[PDB]
């Protein structure tokens, strides 16, 4: 599943720090039952200092 | 076992570590990602314990940082002697100092600031200095500005030597950990080599240079025709005409005929009536005695020659039935922790600076120090602020020792473990005596304000109302005035003029010193002082004692020193940290030291400083209003904060108008502090998010993400502007008022 | 100069060198053209 | 104050303070009063004068009427 | 120090300064105090007459006080101080 | 007392439990992440409310969330 | 204009010139006429007389306080009080805003974009600080081409 | 998992006494007893403030708060390799065993425990407070 590994996606999740921000997909989990399989890496950190977050494919579009 | 352990070239002298800013910390070595990285870059710049876990490299960093500090102080002294040499009227002031104000700073005529070059006297224009360098150079025997220029270039040479030694003891030959752990040798060479030989060398200067030049300055001799300092050493008959005891020529020293040195080594006491400053025969006997006493005390500890003391053997033999295994491991505290030694040294240096402030208004060591009231107020005020800052930093590094260097395995059942074991009793009884002092001093002030407001002057605490005379101070001042007759025979006069031995010293028509009265007002303001010092001790000692843990947070030592909080839990854990107790003790140091210097300024402008006319009448600056107005807050606001501020606000259009500008800008920095102190991070973070949105709209977003300042950083910025603005307010008000009326 | 000029290109040094030049320029404007309240041009 | 609104200070209410000394009783007695009183800086005298109230009985009747109005509310 | 047979002794429920002496006075002193302080026992009764008795005793000497006893009942004893602008 | 809620964005990184100073959080099995575990708050009546778990949660936005509600002697952190 | 006399014919403005030299002349009375501090007050007097003769020659308006007041409405007589040095300012302030905006675009397309803001690339900076000279033609040029503003779909927006 | 029973015969660490110990909350509300097995005679930092010599066998320590048991417990889980458990003791005599509930620490996952307080949605799918006016339920507990 997922759009593609190594692709550029835009986050549609409202409560994330990287909403409407360009991110790079580093891992998509193909195991069933995982709610947020797509792991997206960002060039900028959030207030917690991390750049790695998991999103569903419904919360991302290819840009 | 004491010997030199160094090793050669630890780190290569390279600029590749200058280019990477956060090289010392592992978190900052990855580069910036937010704007808080810049603030943690400066916050962790000097924190050498957070860089490495090796105490050897930490101690080398501290040693070369000491050398860099010494280089900065020698650059500063080079500047102040170069300003005396080129940009001062020191020869003009030295011709006659009772009419020409000390000035050593010339401004450039650019934007209207040339009005700040005021008429200080002697055909000179410049900023009137209040640092006391002119009286210090008069006490040093400096006659010409060529000597000031030579001392400036010599200080520049020593500043280059401290920079070379700071490079040398980090990059060429840096000492190892057991070299710094030889504390017995360090105390032996600081007591004997530094404070003993330093006092002996300054005693030799005050025998050969300060004493004959300052004796000729008391005779009205012009400093251009006074012989140069080496002429007293060379022509010893010229030195013998001022003191006949020099005609014997060092034979009474080795034959123990020291009383034949009674011409130039005296125990007089009091002030020179010509100048208003202490005698240099007493200051030379003082330095010779503290040198023959610090050199004796420097031969106490055991280095490697057999004789001496192991101070672990001193400590471990000091154990009592109320403590048990006390004083044991404190040597391991004070040789493996830099912060514990920093706490003790900072407490002694701050308390010592407070000793310096009191022992300089009261026993003025320099000629024409007392009668130049601007110098006395600025020197007392400066040393009180430095002393308060250093004792708050003493409690700070005490708390950093607890959170980062206190090992509980090595400290069982000693003094420190038991002090931690009953810290609730210490803080609670300190809390009780602070509340008791707060009512019994400030509520006494509120009572005086209330009955003075209600038209009951007899229901107050005045010298005319219910009296509260300080009978212990009024007895210790009589004990120090009636001392020379029986308890201290060999004294010509008394220690200070402020004791009660008469001797109304008039220098230049202005009062140097006289007997200082102590009444109900002094009792009230000394209980204010004891209260404020006790509350500062309460916040600071609470932060030291509850740095490890509390009843609230039992894992507070894992959270560190500069952490904001645990969170909104347990009702709210805001400012639980020991850092936040240093942060609040900085405010209580502001309160304590500001009331100390306010009591100082009003007490000596009302009861000491003034003028003497004919037939022995003394008119003070604010005549006799300390005994009646300094018992109410309305008098403090009215006859001190309003009447004496009538020269800082109408100084505009004059040479003292920069004091008005910095008075107002100091109010600005204080009200700017209240922005950081009262607010919090998350509001400013979301406001910065709106500003970042406006930057994203116009494609001017920085990659270094704009962040609000941290909670510890916001409190630090707020307390820095609070201290800077309030201290600069008092600096501007003091240095406008006492220059204007002095 | 692969790292000395990198240190010289840092944010505090370049702020000191620019504002040293900036306040150096505005002082020297305020010497030859002082008390300037109205731009005549 | 209705006889001379230019040279009479408007009195708010009397003061009964047990903590006054004799200077405070002698100094707070203003407006030709029999004791220590507070001078009204609320502009109620100017208001009640302009609106039509002249005597103390009219103000007392207004106070009873607004006691009745507050009781009704 | 935990016992599971005496829960009060292992938790700090100690009479640290208490005494178990039954009596130390005599019968003549004890019968005098309980007779006089017998109408002051009940909390609801004592709170009633202390409020009602306390309101009367402050209104009595507030009103029967003289000029020398309290300055607020003395009144002015000099000419009034005229303010600025003729007010 | 305090209500600690775990959301389905959790990755099972366990550091919310490791940061907990009153043993509120525990890791139960789950099927919605690679670690196959989610946090839960059974002893939420023991929660002081310190939000150390929210400080240690790397998920944006947070998976553990503490809502400060009614506060009792557990959540006030008193010893008297 | 606005009830203000011109400063060349204002009696209060000439009174302030008279009482400023008189303050400085009395400062000169306690110095030698050839001394070094007396040359500074003599240069202060000539700086004061240059200032008052410059304010009256620019058509400044002086009130009842004898002080020059600025008319910022956009009067044809008063362009150099606000309009002329305001356009001089906004050109310089837009120069600061254009070379700081163009530097961030030039370092966003880099390997480490955050190390180029703590350590500012001076050959990259100085090649666009020259380019900030012609910035109204480049700001409205980017505004007309759509490169000045970013579309709201690519802008980080906090939720409602 | 059978919970361990408090023995009430193991002795205390050698401690000189502290003022940070049990106040009257121990007497009327609750106090916490932590029991652990030691390899040898060591010295540990008391969470009430101070240092005590811990015994060579089992140890019993009386604490006032649950946070004092974890602050002690995580101290002797990282510095020392000591497994610990604590209890909650009430003034009536009931001892409530508290941690670890399954016998294995809550950082490690166990199949016996169940998910409680877990929401199947995220924070952004929580309901607005305007559509939940005047109800016992709130935006997160449903
Ligand atoms: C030019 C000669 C030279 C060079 C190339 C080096 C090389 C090195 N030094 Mg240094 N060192 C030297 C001279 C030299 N040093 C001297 C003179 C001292 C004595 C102070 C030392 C003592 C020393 C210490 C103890 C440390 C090093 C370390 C460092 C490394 C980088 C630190 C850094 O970022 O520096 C750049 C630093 C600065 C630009 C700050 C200098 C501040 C000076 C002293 C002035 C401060 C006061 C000044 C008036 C400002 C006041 C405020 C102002 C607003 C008025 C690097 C290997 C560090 C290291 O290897 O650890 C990882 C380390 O910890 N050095
Ligand atoms: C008799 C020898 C002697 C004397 C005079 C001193 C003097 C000093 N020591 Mg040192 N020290 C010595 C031996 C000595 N040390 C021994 C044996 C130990 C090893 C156990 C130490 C280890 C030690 C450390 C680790 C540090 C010092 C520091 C200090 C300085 C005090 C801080 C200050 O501002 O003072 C006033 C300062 C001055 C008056 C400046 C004087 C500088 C001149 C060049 C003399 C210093 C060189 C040398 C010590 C003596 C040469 C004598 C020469 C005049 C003929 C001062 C320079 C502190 C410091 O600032 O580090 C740099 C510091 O913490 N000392
Ligand atoms: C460290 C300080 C110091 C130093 C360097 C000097 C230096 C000097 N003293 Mg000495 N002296 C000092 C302390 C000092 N003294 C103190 C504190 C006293 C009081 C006891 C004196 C009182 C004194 C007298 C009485 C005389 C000297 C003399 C000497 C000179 C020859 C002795 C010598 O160099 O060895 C020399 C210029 C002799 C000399 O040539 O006078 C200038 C001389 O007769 N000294
Ligand atoms: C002998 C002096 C001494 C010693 C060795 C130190 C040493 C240290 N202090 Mg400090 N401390 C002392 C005395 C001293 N302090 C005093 C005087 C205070 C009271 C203010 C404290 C309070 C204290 C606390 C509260 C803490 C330390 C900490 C630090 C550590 C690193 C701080 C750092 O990186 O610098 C950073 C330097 C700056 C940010 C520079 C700012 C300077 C001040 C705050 C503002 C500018 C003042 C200036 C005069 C105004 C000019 C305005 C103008 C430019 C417009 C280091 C161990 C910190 C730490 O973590 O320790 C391990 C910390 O948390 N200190
Ligand atoms: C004028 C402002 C003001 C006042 C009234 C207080 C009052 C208090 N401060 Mg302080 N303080 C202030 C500003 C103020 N603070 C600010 C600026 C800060 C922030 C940094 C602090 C923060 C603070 C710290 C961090 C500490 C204090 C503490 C205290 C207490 C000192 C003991 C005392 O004097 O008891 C007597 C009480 C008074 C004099 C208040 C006036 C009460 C009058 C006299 C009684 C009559 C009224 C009557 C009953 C009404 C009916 C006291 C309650 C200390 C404390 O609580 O422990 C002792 C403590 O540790 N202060
Ligand atoms: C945004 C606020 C603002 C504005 C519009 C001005 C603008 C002006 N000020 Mg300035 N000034 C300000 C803030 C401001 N000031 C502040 C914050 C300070 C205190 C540091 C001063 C202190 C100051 C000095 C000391 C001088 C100026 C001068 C000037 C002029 C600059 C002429 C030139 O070529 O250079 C101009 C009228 C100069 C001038 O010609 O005065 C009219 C001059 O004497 N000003
Ligand atoms: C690189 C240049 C750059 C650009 C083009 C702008 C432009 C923008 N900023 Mg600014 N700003 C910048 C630097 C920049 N800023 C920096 C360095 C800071 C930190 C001081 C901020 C802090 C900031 C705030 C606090 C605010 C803006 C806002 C604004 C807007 C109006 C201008 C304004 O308020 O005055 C400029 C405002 C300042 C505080 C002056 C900072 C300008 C510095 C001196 C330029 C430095 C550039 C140089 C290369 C380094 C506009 C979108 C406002 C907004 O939200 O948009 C409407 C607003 O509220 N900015
Ligand atoms: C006297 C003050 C100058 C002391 C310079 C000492 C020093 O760092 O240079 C000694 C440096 C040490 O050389 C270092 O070598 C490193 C690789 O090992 C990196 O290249 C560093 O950038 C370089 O500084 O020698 C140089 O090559 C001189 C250039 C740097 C000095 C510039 C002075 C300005
Ligand atoms: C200042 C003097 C206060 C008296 C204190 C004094 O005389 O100390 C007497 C007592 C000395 O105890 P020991 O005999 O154990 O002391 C041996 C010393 O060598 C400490 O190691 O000190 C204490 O127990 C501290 C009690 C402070 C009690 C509260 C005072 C505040
Ligand atoms: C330049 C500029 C500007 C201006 C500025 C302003 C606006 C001002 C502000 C300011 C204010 C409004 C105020 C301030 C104040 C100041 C101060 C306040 C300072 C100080 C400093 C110092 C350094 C100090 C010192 C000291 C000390 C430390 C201690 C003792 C005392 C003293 C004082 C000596 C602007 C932005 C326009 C533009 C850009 C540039
Ligand atoms: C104002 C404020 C901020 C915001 C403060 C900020 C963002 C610091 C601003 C520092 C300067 C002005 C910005 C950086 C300047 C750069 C060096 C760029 C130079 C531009 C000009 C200064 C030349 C907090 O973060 C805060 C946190 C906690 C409690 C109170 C507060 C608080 O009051
Ligand atoms: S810290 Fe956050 S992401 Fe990690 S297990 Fe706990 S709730 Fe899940």
């Amino acid at each position: 599943i997922g759009p593609k590994r190594g692709s550029i996606v835009k986050v549609l999740r409202r409560e994330s720090y990287w909403f409407n921000d360009t991110g790079k997909v580093v891992a998509v989990d193909q195991a069933p039952g995982v709610r947020y399989p797509v792991v997206v890496r960002f060039d900028k950190v959030n207030y917690a200092g991390v750049s790695t977050n998991n999103y569903s494919p419904d919360e991302l579009e290819q840009s | 076992e004491v010997k030199i352990m160094v090793e050669k070239d630890p780190v290569k002298t390279s600029f590749e570590k200058w280019a990477k800013p956060g090289h010392f910390s592992r978190t900052l070595a990855k580069g910036p990602n937010t704007t808080t990285w810049i603030w943690n870059l400066h916050a962790d710049a000097h924190d050498f314990d957070s860089h490495t876990n090796d105490l050897e490299e930490i101690s080398r960093k501290v040693f070369s940082a000491h050398f860099g500090q010494l280089a900065v102080i020698f650059i500063w002294l080079s500047g102040m002697y170069f300003h005396g040499a080129r940009f001062s009227n020191y020869e003009a002031w030295l011709s006659d100092p009772t009419h020409i104000k000390p000035s050593a700073q010339v401004v450039w005529p650019i934007v209207g600031q040339k009005i700040l070059n005021g008429d200080v006297g002697g055909g000179f224009q410049g900023i009137q200095i209040t640092s006391g360098f002119f009286q210090l150079w008069r006490a040093s025997g400096i006659t010409s500005e060529l000597q000031l220029y030579t001392t400036a270039i010599g200080g520049l040479i020593f500043a280059a030597l401290m920079l070379f030694a700071g490079w040398f003891h980090y990059h060429k030959a840096a000492p190892k950990l057991a070299w710094f752990q030889n504390v017995e040798s360090m105390l032996n060479h600081h007591l004997a080599g530094l404070l003993g030989l330093g006092s002996l060398a300054w005693a030799g200067h005050q025998v050969h240079v300060s004493l004959p030049i300052n004796r000729l300055l008391d005779a009205g001799v012009d400093p251009k025709e006074i012989p140069l300092p080496h002429e007293f050493i060379l022509n010893r008959d010229l030195l013998a005409q001022l003191y006949p005891s020099f005609s014997k020529g060092l034979t009474p020293f080795f034959t123990l005929n020291w009383s034949e040195y009674s011409d130039f080594l005296t125990f007089r006491g009091g002030l020179n009536p010509v100048t208003g400053g202490l005698w240099l025969t007493d200051t030379a006997h003082h330095h010779l005695a503290i040198a023959v006493l610090f050199l004796v005390a420097g031969h106490m500890y055991r280095t490697n020659f057999g004789i001496g003391h192991s101070m672990k053997e001193i400590l471990e033999a000091h154990k009592g039935p109320f403590t048990g295994e006390g004083h044991k491991g404190l040597y391991e505290i004070l040789t493996t922790s830099w912060h514990a030694q920093l706490a003790i040294n900072l407490a002694m240096l701050g308390s010592l600076t407070i000793i310096v402030a009191h022992h300089m208004y009261a026993m003025p060591p320099y000629p024409y120090l007392a009668t130049d009231y601007a110098t006395q107020l600025s020197l007392f005020t400066h040393h009180m602020w430095i002393g308060g800052f250093l004792v708050v930093g003493a409690a700070a590094h005490a708390a950093i020792f607890m959170v980062r260097d206190y090992d509980p395995t090595t400290q069982y059942n000693n003094l420190l473990d038991r002090v931690l074991r009953h810290r609730d009793a210490i803080i609670s009884h300190l809390n009780w005596v602070c509340i008791f002092l707060g009512f019994h001093s400030f509520g006494l002030y509120i009572h005086n304000d209330t009955m003075s407001a209600l038209g009951r002057p007899q229901d107050m605490f005045s010298d005319t109302a219910i009296q509260l005379q300080p009978v212990f101070a009024q007895w210790i001042q009589n004990t120090h005035a009636l001392a020379p007759s029986l308890t201290a025979p060999n004294a010509t006069a008394s220690t200070s003029l402020t004791w009660g031995g008469g001797d109304l010293v008039a220098v230049g028509g202005k009062v140097a010193l006289l007997p200082i009265p102590l009444g109900t007002a002094d009792f009230l303001v000394h209980h204010i002082h004891a209260f404020t010092i006790h509350v500062t001790v309460l916040i600071l000692l609470k932060g030291v004692l509850f740095a490890r843990s509390s009843r609230l947070i039992p894992d507070k030592a894992n959270l560190g020193f500069r952490f904001p909080c645990d969170g909104p839990g347990r009702g709210g854990t805001c400012q639980v940290s020991a850092w936040d107790h240093v942060f609040l003790g900085l405010f209580w140091m502001y309160n304590a030291i500001s009331v100390v210097i306010f009591h100082f300024s009003w007490k000596m402008q009302s009861d000491v400083w003034g003028s003497i006319s004919d037939q022995g009448v003394v008119t003070h600056i604010t005549g006799g209003n300390f005994a009646q107005s300094s018992i109410t807050i309305n008098g403090w606001l009215r006859d001190f904060l309003w009447a004496q501020a009538s020269q800082v606000i109408q100084s505009y259009g004059s040479s003292l108008s920069a004091y008005g500008l910095l008075f107002l800008g100091a109010h600005f920095v204080w009200a700017f502090s209240l922005m950081f102190l009262f607010s919090g991070r998350g509001y400013w973070q979301e406001l910065i998010e709106s500003i970042v949105w406006a930057h994203n709209k116009l494609k001017v977003a920085p990659a270094i993400q704009p962040r609000a300042l941290s909670i510890v950083q916001g409190r630090a910025v707020g307390v820095a502007h609070y201290l800077l603005g309030g201290i600069a307010t008092t600096w501007a008000f003091f240095l406008a008022r006492i220059i204007s009326v002095g | 100069m692969q790292d000395v000029k990198t240190y010289l290109s840092t944010a505090p040094v370049l702020a000191t060198l620019w504002f040293g030049f900036l306040a150096g320029l505005l002082i020297e404007i305020n010497r030859f053209f002082p008390d300037a309240l109205v731009l005549p041009l | 104050w209705g006889q001379d609104p230019l040279h009479v200070r408007p009195i708010a209410h009397a003061i009964w303070d047990p903590h006054f000394g004799q200077p405070a009783v002698e100094a707070f007695t203003r407006g030709g009063a029999s004791g220590p009183v507070n001078i009204a800086y609320s502009g109620v005298y100017q208001w009640w004068y302009t609106i039509g109230l002249r005597t103390n009985q009219d103000l007392y009747g207004g106070s009873i009427f607004l006691l009745f109005v507050s009781a009704l509310f | 120090y935990f016992d599971l047979g005496e829960i009060d002794n292992t938790t700090g429920n100690w009479d640290l300064y208490g005494n178990d002496d039954p009596n130390r006075y005599n019968g003549f002193q004890n019968k005098f105090f309980e007779t006089f302080a017998g109408a002051f026992t009940k909390r609801g009764l004592l709170l009633k007459f202390l409020v009602l008795g306390g309101a009367t005793t402050i209104g009595y000497l507030g009103s029967t006080s003289s000029g020398d006893l309290l300055a607020i009942k003395n009144g002015p004893k000099q000419a009034p101080i005229m303010g600025p602008r003729g007010r | 007392a305090h209500s600690v809620k775990i959301y389905d964005t959790c990755i099972g990184c366990t550091q919310c439990v490791r940061a907990c100073p009153t043993d509120v959080l525990e890791m139960v099995p789950w099927d919605g992440c690679k670690a196959s575990q989610i946090a839960s708050a059974p002893r939420t009546e023991d929660c002081v409310g310190c939000k150390r778990c929210e400080s240690a949660c790397p998920t944006d936005f947070l998976s553990v969330r503490v809502y400060l509600g009614a506060e009792t002697t557990r959540s006030m952190g008193l010893a008297y | 204009v606005a009830g203000l006399t011109p400063c060349k014919e204002s009696k209060g403005f000439a009174k302030r010139q008279k009482q400023e030299i008189k303050k400085l002349e009395g400062r000169l009375k306690l110095y030698a006429p050839d001394s070094a501090p007396a040359l500074a007050i003599n240069a202060t007097i000539e700086k004061t007389k240059r200032r008052f003769e410059f304010y009256g020659n620019q058509g400044l308006l002086c009130g009842t306080d004898g002080l020059p007041h600025l008319i910022v409405d956009g009067d044809q007589a008063h362009l150099g009080e606000f309009v002329y040095p305001g356009l001089v300012f906004l050109y310089i302030a837009g120069w600061i805003g254009w070379v700081g905006r163009a530097y961030l675009i030039d370092v966003r397309t880099s390997k480490k974009p955050t190390e180029k803001e703590i350590i500012i690339d001076v050959p990259l900076a100085l090649r666009i600080m020259s380019k900030g000279l012609t910035w109204p033609v480049a700001a409205i040029g980017e505004l007309r081409s759509g490169k000045l503003v970013e579309k709201s779909s690519n802008i980080t927006v906090s939720p409602r | 998992f059978t919970p361990p029973t408090l023995n009430a015969d193991t002795p205390a660490p050698i401690f000189g006494g502290s003022t940070g110990g049990l106040l009257r909350k121990a007497q009327v509300e609750e106090f916490y007893v932590i029991t652990w097995e030691s390899p040898k005679e060591q010295i540990f930092e008391m969470p009430t403030g101070g240092a005590a010599i811990m015994r060579s066998g089992p140890n019993l320590l009386k604490l006032a708060r649950k946070e004092q048991c974890l602050a002690l417990g995580a101290r002797l889980r990282t510095k020392f390799k000591i497994q610990y458990q604590f209890y909650r003791v009430f003034p009536n005599g009931e001892v409530q065993y508290l941690h670890p509930k399954d016998g294995v620490y809550p950082e490690k996952v166990n199949a016996g425990r169940t998910a409680v307080g877990v929401n199947n949605r995220s924070i952004g799918q929580n309901a607005n407070p305007a559509e939940l006016k005047f109800a016992h339920k709130q935006a997160y507990d449903l």
